[PDB]
């Protein structure tokens, strides 16, 4: 590798994120966003599931 | 899920189990997804 290469010669850095689903509880999960609480009105809640 | 519940109780009895009523909290929920049938006690030696 040289910085004067090019482009289909210059190094390129490569993650592959592999995703698999076991019978094992799955635990990544990802972020839920949270919408800020109404109180003392009749509105649909979800906590936590 | 393993389920651990955990309960700690200040005694006084000398031998045997004491006679009385403590229910357990839930302490920690563990996804493991593993198959169990065995166990054992860990225990510490004392050295001198
Ligand atoms: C769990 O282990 C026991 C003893 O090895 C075996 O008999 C049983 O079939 C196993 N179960 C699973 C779901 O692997």
């Amino acid at each position: 590798f040289q910085p004067t290469y090019g482009v289909g010669y210059q190094p390129y850095r490569v993650v592959v994120l592999s995703f698999e689903l076991l019978h094992a509880p799955a635990t990544v999960c990802g972020p839920k966003k949270s919408t800020n609480l109404v109180k003392n009105k009749c509105v649909n809640f979800n906590f936590n599931g | 899920y393993f389920k651990i519940y955990s309960k700690h109780t200040p005694i006084n009895l000398v031998r045997d189990l004491p006679q009385g009523f403590s229910a357990l909290e839930p302490l920690v929920d563990l996804p493991i997804g593993i198959n169990i049938t065995r166990f054992q006690t860990l225990l510490a030696l004392h050295r001198s």
